[PDB]
């Protein structure tokens, strides 16, 4: 009964309503800081210079926004990746200014998800039972790696990362659309066949069961793990679309025999993108 | 269980032949024409809609709205 | 034992396959459109209704082979190989597009054969059909994007052309005329979809995860599991599986009355005061407004092209960009 | 088993050079319309060959053509 | 003379809170267009 | 005032998980 | 207890509360349909009929109303732009009686009727009549009773084809010019030959209703007398209410797909002087191709009548408008007052180009002045960009027939760049926002608002009748 | 008066008559068949 | 915007609410 | 007139008499 | 539309005097 002990008993105990454990320890402050961050930065926070050009946006609630197009502005594009702590700023008006707030609730959440991983499995453990819910939960952090850090790594800023908002997500994959053209790159092909097909066979397994129930255990491993392998396949080409290894290109393929060029709907997909690109690059 | 009179006048249309049907197919096959006979004519009206069929002296559009 | 039923126990008769009277509608139409599509994408091409070589002939790939559309001058004529537009000539029905109509028009009673054919099969073997209440989404979004979409718009030209690289066409197409990432039904839509993936995945590692060591697995042990891991859980094993069946099913029918919205240009557009403060002063600038941004440029360098019939001609002036 | 072997041998090869030779043969094109290569354009008739009306689709494409 | 065909309504806890969640989420999802 | 709103129904959600949480019913 | 999405079949097997809850719908919707007209009433701009027509005004009910003959009210005015003079004399001219609110009292009349007729049979809901000669157990023939429904339906159906509609014993409907100019509440002559197959003709309509009619009355007498088959009377279960409920919620479906379709299509049933113009007349050039011939058949500009200009404003399309963009149209652009007059615009060298019209799908389009044979002349770039083909480098005049800027020549070019984009927004107006608070942006005419909502409600519909299909065919296992 | 559309919609039941009698004719025959 | 826009918030969340509650504790009252 | 007139009007009309029905339907369910 | 409150309420207290008047529970 040595107070480390006890102490120990405590966290790595089955009779909390909450289960803590070692993982847990990192993951509660963690979690509670980007949360407590998130709320704040989007109920109400200064414009953000987010193209580093001393020219602001805006994304809170008080500054005029709603919750579709409200959204936490990645960190400014003259900081790069650079690490902001609000003891390296030279005023809090400036830092917030320069989209400290994103750069905080990004790293105190990645950081939260990892130790979420352990949790479960450490739970798992503590119960008896196979540990690999962990391994399926990997996939989806994975994904949000993909968006929130390895893509701003491939990029050189954290302003190409992904916004903290419902309307923020969709200028990002418009503008990943243009500078990389995902749709035409398989493993995105991967990732789409695996959400429709994991509702697909949620609702067969689902109808099945509760209709007859008014290797069958490779059925459920099956479940388990077509989803998950799709959505690792897309998290990784996410990934190497961070690094300018863009997907496939059809452009300009067919011609004529005398010289001419005849037009495929690759061409019309890529004059798309070209709109969606010039409307970006605010200069040249 | 009221012996009103109105249900006296209406019990025989509510339940008198309930429950009741002839063996076997009796109407359907003449049902089954009559089916028929409509699938021809809405899917006649169809066309003439879609301008798919062109009757003659019948210009499905606004322009036959002259005469009133 | 009258002809219907010998015809009816032949019919329900045990084989590699089930056939059933729903089969009389499904196997044909079900292979009339697929045969449809194989032969608009090996053959036949869009030369002359988009001015594209969507065809093997053609030189094309595989993610750039699709059965286009019929012209836009057509409206909805419905095409028949007999019609007043192709008049019994096979080519000209081939090129004016009718395979999209061929292929689509199947491809509905083959759906509706294909419900059909469960209700029959869950009638045959007892138990209850919410397979076919279940498959009732699909046709929902079937209907909703092939028929009622280019239905409510000028021609059949703006329907999705059975393809890859055409249907990407159109996703780009609806998000730069419609916006409709913004529709709130869409995003009832996805969120379906991607819970739907969520509860196939996680109900499937659970399941693997707390195996007896010999239903089949500690469902004890699953309940305290995620009671304590996150906060919730399902102590009942009839309400998670038809929950499994709910999700999917409901986000399709959201986002199939999302895309009838706008199948009438009834579309969430833009925010009102959103554009009034921004009209109001230059400087206001937040994500959904440089959303809107992208669509101007979308549209305008979409349509030269993409709606070729128009014989919109547009200068390097008007077109909008980062200046 | 062994009988249909002979069937199957017999055949198949010839459906797959019916096939064949009804694409080299260039009968494909004029069963679907398909362009030639180079019927795509003339030496300058680069205007798109396009359809303008619903009624006289046909008529217009033998312009066209 | 009773009504055999009466029958109560019944919703436990666990439904409540299920029920609660939708609506919240529905009206959290359709005020940003309601305000317009 | 649509802060007001949002804020309002946000609070509501939270506090909805907690009753949620804490106070369910015991499966048995 | 009953889970809360059944708590309805506690009248399932009790054909009293049945028929009371049905009578209690009935008296709801009645009601609904009095309460809305009253509300249109009161929030009505009679004094304008051209340029503030009903469907600009966002009325929902009173052109239904006035499609088969309410036009007048009795605070006189009609929507035909005449006040309105009793010709009624005598019996069977109770028309001075049935206007607008003549209908609301005898709607709302009728809802508290079929209130009290619903509380009465559920009180007294064991009446003899539900129940068979010897057996305690309610039981009621379907059959016969659709045969006795469909025997009333049938005849109501002939009635109001052959006295109503042709205006012998009633008001007629509305009928019309093809632009939408004249409309009068005129009988109509059924004719059996085929061109009354044309849906745009109205004496379809008539000759429908009263064909259809005796249909429907030489079949509710057979099935009022014919029993059903043994082979049909298992499969589809017809002692089962519930088979009926799938069947007419399939039926109820259809008809409001169809319903759709003629809505948005436009037919004799939708006129556009009551629910405006569709969004196909605007894509056609129906109203441009006609005043354009009209004018080049001699008239003058300023003799082309005001709706047929009105009619070729592209705030009218039913295309332009937004699912949450809420109220009247003129709500949105404002409301129309006068018309400025049909611009046309000329560049240095003089030559006559014109602008090209926003088609429906673009929520803003590029405005681009081009020549007649197909080379853009002049335009407006992009917000802030230098050009080659500009508005000021070229310069541009703009002059206006007829109208308000009749004889006006407007140089000066921010007036021109202002005219130049109401007229690519098809004819310029005067449009007021400052009564309303208008916020510019467009919104949809009734038609929209018709095909919308109903299109979802057939959706709906669809996926109940395949669960009521399933839980009528799967009985045995629903339990 | 007849018109060329309507003859086609004439000549499309003639084929569509034909080919149900043809699926239902095979159906019932082989379903006659083997008894 | 919208004045109607709180009202129709309000009344959204609020109906569907007070129908489960009142259904909830007419259950729990209920053994 | 006050914007939160019928704001003000329809809490008072609405909250008590939801609680009343609440306690009486609580009550009625119970036997 | 402050009418329309003043109506609502009006209705809604002829609506509990029909209720009192015709349901309420046996005095015994
Ligand atoms: C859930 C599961 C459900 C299962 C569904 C199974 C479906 C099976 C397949 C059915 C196929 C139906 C195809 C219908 C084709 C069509 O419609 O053909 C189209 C025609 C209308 O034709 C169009 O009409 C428009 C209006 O023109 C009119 O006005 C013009 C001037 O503007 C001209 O004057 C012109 O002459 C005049 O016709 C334009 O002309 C278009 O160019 C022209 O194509 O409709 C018509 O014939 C008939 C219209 C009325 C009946 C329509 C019923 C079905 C559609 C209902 C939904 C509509 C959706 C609306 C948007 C929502
Ligand atoms: C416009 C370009 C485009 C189109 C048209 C498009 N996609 Mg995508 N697309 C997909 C489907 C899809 C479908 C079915 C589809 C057609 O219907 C499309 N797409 C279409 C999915 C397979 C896949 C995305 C699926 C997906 O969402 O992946 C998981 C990502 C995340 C963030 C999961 C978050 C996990 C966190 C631990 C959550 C915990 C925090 C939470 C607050 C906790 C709350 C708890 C409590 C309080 C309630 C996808 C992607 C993705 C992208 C991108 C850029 C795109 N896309 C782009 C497109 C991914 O990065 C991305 C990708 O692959 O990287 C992972
Ligand atoms: C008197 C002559 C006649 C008339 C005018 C008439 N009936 Mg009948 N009639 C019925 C309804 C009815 C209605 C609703 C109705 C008026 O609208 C009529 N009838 C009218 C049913 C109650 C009853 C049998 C019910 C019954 O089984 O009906 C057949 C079954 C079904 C599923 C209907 C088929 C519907 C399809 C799913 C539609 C799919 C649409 C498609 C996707 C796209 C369309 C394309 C288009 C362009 C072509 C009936 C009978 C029956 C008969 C007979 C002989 C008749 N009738 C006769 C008539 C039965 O055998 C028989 C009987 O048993 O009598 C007691
Ligand atoms: C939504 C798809 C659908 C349609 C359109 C539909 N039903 Mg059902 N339906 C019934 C009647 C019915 C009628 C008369 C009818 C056509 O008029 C329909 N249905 C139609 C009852 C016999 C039976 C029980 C009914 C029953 O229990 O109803 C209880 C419902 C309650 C307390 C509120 C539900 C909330 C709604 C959001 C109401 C919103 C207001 C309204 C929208 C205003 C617009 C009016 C109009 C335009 C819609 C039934 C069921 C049931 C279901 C389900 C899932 C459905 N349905 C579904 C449908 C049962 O479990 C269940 C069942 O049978 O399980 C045993
Ligand atoms: C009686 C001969 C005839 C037939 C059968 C007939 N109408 Mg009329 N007919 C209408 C509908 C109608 C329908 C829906 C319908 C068949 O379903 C018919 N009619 C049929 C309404 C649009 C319109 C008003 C009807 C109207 O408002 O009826 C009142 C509505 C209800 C619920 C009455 C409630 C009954 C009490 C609670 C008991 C109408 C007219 C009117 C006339 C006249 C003279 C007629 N009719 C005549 C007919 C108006 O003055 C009068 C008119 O237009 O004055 C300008
Ligand atoms: C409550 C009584 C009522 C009913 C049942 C009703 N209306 Mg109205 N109604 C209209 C259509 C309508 C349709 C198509 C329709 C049936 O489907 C109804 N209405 C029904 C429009 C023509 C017209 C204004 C257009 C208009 O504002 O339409 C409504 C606009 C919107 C954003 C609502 C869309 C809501 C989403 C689908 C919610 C679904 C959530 C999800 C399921 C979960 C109209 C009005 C209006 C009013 C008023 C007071 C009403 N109403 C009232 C009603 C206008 O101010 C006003 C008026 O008369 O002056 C303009
Ligand atoms: C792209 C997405 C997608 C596809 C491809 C798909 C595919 C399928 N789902 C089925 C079933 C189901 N899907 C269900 C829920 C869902 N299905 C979803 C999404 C999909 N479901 C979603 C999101 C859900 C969750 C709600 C259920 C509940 C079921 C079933 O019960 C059923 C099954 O048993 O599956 C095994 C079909 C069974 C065979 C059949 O009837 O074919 C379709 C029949 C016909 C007649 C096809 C006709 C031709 C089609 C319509 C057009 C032509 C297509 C070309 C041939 C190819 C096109 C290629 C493209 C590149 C354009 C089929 C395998
Ligand atoms: C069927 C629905 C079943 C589910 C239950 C209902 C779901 C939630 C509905 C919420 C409605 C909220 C209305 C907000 C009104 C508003 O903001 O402005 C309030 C508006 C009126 O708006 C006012 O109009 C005035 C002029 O009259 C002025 O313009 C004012 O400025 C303006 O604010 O109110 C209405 O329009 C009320 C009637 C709404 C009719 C809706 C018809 C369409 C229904 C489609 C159903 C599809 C279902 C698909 C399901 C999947
Ligand atoms: C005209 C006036 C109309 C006024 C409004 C009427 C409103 C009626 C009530 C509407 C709401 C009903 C809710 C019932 C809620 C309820 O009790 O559900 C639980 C219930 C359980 O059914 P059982 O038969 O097991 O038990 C029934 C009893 O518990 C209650 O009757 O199942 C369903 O209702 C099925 C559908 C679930 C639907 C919800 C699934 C999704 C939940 C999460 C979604 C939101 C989160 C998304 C995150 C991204
Ligand atoms: C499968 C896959 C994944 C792994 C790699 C691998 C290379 C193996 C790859 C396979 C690739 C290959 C070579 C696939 C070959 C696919 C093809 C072309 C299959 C095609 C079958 C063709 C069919 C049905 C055509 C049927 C045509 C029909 C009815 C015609 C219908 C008709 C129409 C269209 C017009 C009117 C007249 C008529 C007759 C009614
Ligand atoms: C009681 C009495 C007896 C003797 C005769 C006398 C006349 C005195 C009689 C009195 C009768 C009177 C005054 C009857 C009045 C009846 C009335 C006003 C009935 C009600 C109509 C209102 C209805 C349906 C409600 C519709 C509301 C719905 C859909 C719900 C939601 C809505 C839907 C789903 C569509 C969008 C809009 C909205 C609001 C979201
Ligand atoms: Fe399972």
């Amino acid at each position: 009964a040595s107070a480390w002990e006890r102490f120990c008993s405590f966290i790595t105990s089955t009779n909390n309503r909450l289960y803590i454990g070692w993982f847990g320890v990192l993951m509660i402050p963690t979690l509670l800081t980007a949360v407590t961050c998130f709320v704040i930065a989007f109920i109400g926070a200064p414009p953000v210079d987010i193209d580093g050009i001393r020219e602001p946006v805006a994304g809170s609630l008080l500054y005029g926004n709603n919750i579709i197009t409200g959204a936490v502005v990645p960190s400014s594009n003259a900081i790069g990746l650079h690490l902001y702590p609000i003891w390296e700023a030279a005023s809090l008006d400036e830092w917030l200014y320069n989209g400290g707030p994103y750069q905080l609730i990004i790293f105190h959440y990645m950081i939260g998800c990892i130790c979420y991983l352990g949790r479960q499995w450490e739970y798992s453990y503590r119960l008896g039972m196979r540990p690999w819910i962990c391994v399926a939960y990997s996939a989806p952090l994975a994904a949000t790696y993909s968006v929130f850090l390895i893509y701003p790594l491939g990029q050189g800023s954290f302003s190409d990362g992904m916004p903290l908002g419902i309307s923020g997500t969709f200028n990002f994959m418009f503008v990943f659309q243009a500078e990389h053209n995902i749709l035409m790159h398989p493993f995105h092909m991967f990732g789409v066949a695996g959400v429709l097909g994991g509702s697909l066979f949620a609702a067969m397994h689902g109808s099945l069961v509760s209709s007859t129930l008014v290797n069958s255990r490779s059925l459920h491993f099956f479940l388990g793990a077509w989803p998950v392998v799709c959505i690792w396949l897309t998290a990784m080409g996410i990934s190497t679309m961070a690094f300018n290894l863009n997907g496939f290109n059809f452009n300009h393929s067919i011609v004529d025999s005398q010289g001419n060029v005849v037009n495929t709907w690759a061409d019309v997909l890529n004059r798309a993108n070209l709109g969606f690109e010039v409307m970006h690059e605010r200069n040249a | 269980p009221k012996q009103t009179w109105w249900g006296d006048v209406l019990k025989g249309n509510n339940n008198s032949e309930a429950g009741k049907f002839v063996p076997g197919w009796g109407t359907t096959p003449v049902m089954a024409g009559f089916v028929v006979m409509i699938t021809l004519l809405l899917l006649i009206m169809l066309q003439v809609y879609n301008h798919t069929i062109v009757l003659d002296g019948v210009d499905a559009g606004w322009t036959s709205l002259g005469g009133f | 034992r009258g002809w219907f039923d010998v015809l009816d126990d032949w019919l329900k008769r045990d084989r590699f396959v089930f056939i059933g009277w729903s089969g009389i509608l499904l196997f044909p139409c079900a292979f009339l459109s697929i045969g449809g599509w194989f032969t608009g994408t090996t053959f036949v091409t869009s030369w002359y209704t988009h001015g594209l070589a969507s065809s093997y002939l053609e030189g094309a790939n595989f993610l750039t082979v699709a059965v286009s559309t019929p012209a836009d001058s057509l409206g909805h004529s419905l095409l028949l190989l007999w019609g007043p537009e192709a008049q019994g000539d096979f080519t000209r029905w081939c090129q004016l597009g009718g395979l999209w109509n061929f292929t689509t028009l199947h491809g509905v009673f083959g759906l509706i054969g294909f419900m059909l054919r469960q209700f029959e099969i869950a009638r045959l073997v007892g138990v209850r059909p919410y397979n076919a209440v279940a498959f009732s989404g699909p046709i929902a979004v079937y209907v909703s994007v092939f028929l009622m979409y280019p239905l409510g718009q000028s021609s059949w030209f703006f329907a999705p052309s059975w393809g890859v690289t055409s249907i990407f066409r159109f996703l780009l197409f609806a998000q730069g005329f419609h916006n409709l990432t913004l529709n709130p039904f869409h995003m009832m839509g996805v969120a379906g979809i991607l819970g739907g993936a969520l509860l196939c995945a996680i109900h499937g590692a659970t399941v693997e995860n707390t195996l007896f060591e010999d239903e089949t697995y500690s469902m004890v042990t699953a309940n305290r599991f995620w009671s304590q891991i996150f906060g919730i859980a399902f102590s009942n094993k009839r309400w998670l599986h038809f929950f499994m069946l709910f999700v999917p099913v409901t986000g399709l029918w959201a986002s199939a009355i999302g895309l009838v919205g706008i199948a009438l240009n009834m579309r969430a557009y833009d925010f009102v005061s959103q554009e009034i403060r921004a009209a109001e002063d230059p400087e206001f600038e937040t994500f959904y407004t440089k959303n809107i941004l992208l669509n101007e440029g979308l549209r305008a360098w979409m349509a030269p092209q993409d709606q070729i019939h128009e014989n919109f001609i547009f200068p390097e002036e008007v077109l909008p960009r980062g200046n | 088993s062994i009988r249909y072997w002979i069937i199957h041998t017999i055949t198949v090869p010839m459906l797959f050079l019916a096939g064949w030779l009804f694409v080299s043969t260039g009968l494909a094109y004029d069963v679907f319309g398909t362009p030639r290569p180079n019927e795509y354009f003339d030496q300058a008739r680069q205007g798109l060959p396009l359809v303008t009306d619903r009624y006289e689709g046909k008529q217009q494409i033998d312009e066209f053509t | 003379t009773p009504n055999p065909n009466k029958q109560p309504v019944e919703l436990n806890r666990a439904s409540l809170f299920i029920g609660l969640l939708l609506v919240l989420v529905l009206a959290l999802l359709f005020s940003s267009y309601f305000f317009n | 005032m649509d802060v007001i709103a949002y804020v309002f129904i946000l609070a509501c959600i939270i506090g909805l998980f907690f009753f949620a949480v804490f106070f369910r019913e015991k499966p048995t | 207890g009953l889970p809360w999405y059944r708590v309805h079949t506690v009248v399932l097997n009790d054909p009293g509360r049945l028929l009371s809850v049905h009578l209690m719908h009935t008296a709801l919707v009645s009601g609904w349909a009095g309460s809305m007209a009253l509300y249109e009433l009161a929030k009505y701009d009679p004094s304008d009929p051209v340029l503030n027509p009903m469907w600009r005004q966002g009325t929902f009910v009173m052109p239904v109303m006035t499609r088969i003959g309410v036009t007048h009210s009795w605070s006189g005015w009609t929507v035909t732009g005449e006040p309105w003079v009793t010709q009624p004399g005598i019996l069977g001219a109770h028309l001075n009686f049935f206007s607008y609110e003549g209908v609301i009292l005898m709607h709302i009349l009728a809802a508290g009727l079929f209130f009290l007729a619903a509380v009465w049979h559920w009180i007294n809901w064991d009446l003899d009549i539900y129940y068979p000669d010897g057996s305690s157990e309610p039981a009621s023939d379907w059959p016969k009773i659709f045969g006795l429904h469909l025997l009333t339906l049938g005849i109501v159906c002939f009635g109001f084809g052959s006295l109503h509609l042709t205006g012998i014993l009633g008001p007629g409907m509305w009928v019309s010019d093809p632009y939408g100019l004249t409309g009068h509440v005129q009988g109509v002559s059924p004719d059996w030959r085929p061109f009354a197959f044309d849906p745009y003709n109205p004496t379809g309509l008539v000759t429908h209703h009263i064909s259809a009619g005796i249909a429907l009355i030489i079949g509710g007498i057979f099935h009022t007398v014919s029993r059903p088959s043994e082979r049909l009377y298992n499969a589809l279960s017809m002692g089962n209410v519930e088979t009926v409920l799938s069947s007419s919620v399939a039926f109820v479906a259809a008809a409001a797909f169809v319903m759709v379709g003629t809505m948005w299509y436009g037919s004799a049933t939708t006129p556009i002087e009551l629910f405006g113009p569709t969004r196909y007349q605007w894509d056609s050039g129906y109203f441009q191709t006609e005043i354009q011939r009209r004018v080049q058949s001699g008239q003058t500009w300023d003799q082309i009548p005001e709706k047929l200009v009105f009619y070729d404003y592209i705030g009218n399309s039913p295309a332009k408008g937004g699912l949450f963009r809420t109220g009247a149209m003129n709500s949105g652009d404002g409301i129309a007052r006068a018309w400025e007059g049909h611009p046309t615009f000329t560049d240095s060298e003089g030559r006559e180009l014109f602008v090209r019209r926003m088609p429906n799908f673009f929520e803003t389009f590029p405005v681009v002045l081009t020549d007649k044979d197909g080379v853009v002349r002049a335009d407006i770039p992009f917000r802030r960009a230098e050009s080659r083909y500009s508005f000021e480098q070229k310069g541009v005049s703009v002059s206006f027939e007829g109208g308000t800027l009749n004889g006006q020549t407007f140089t000066d070019a921010p007036s021109v760049k202002k005219y130049a984009r109401k007229a690519q927004l098809g004819e310029p107006f005067e449009f007021d926002r400052e009564t309303l608070g208008s916020d510019g942006v467009f919104r949809t005419s009734t038609r929209g608002w018709f095909a919308f909502s109903h299109s979802c409600y057939a959706l709906l519909f669809f996926f109940g009748h395949w669960w009521h299909g399933a839980r009528t065919i799967f009985k045995d296992v629903f339990e | 008066t007849i018109t060329p559309s309507l003859q086609g919609f004439f000549y499309s039941i003639l084929f569509g008559a034909i080919v149900l009698g043809l699926l239902g004719g095979g159906f019932i025959f082989f379903s006659q068949k083997d008894k | 915007v919208n004045d109607l826009g709180a009202i129709a918030t309000a009344l959204f969340v609020f109906i569907p609410c007070v129908f489960l509650i009142l259904l909830y504790a007419q259950t729990a009252s209920r053994g």
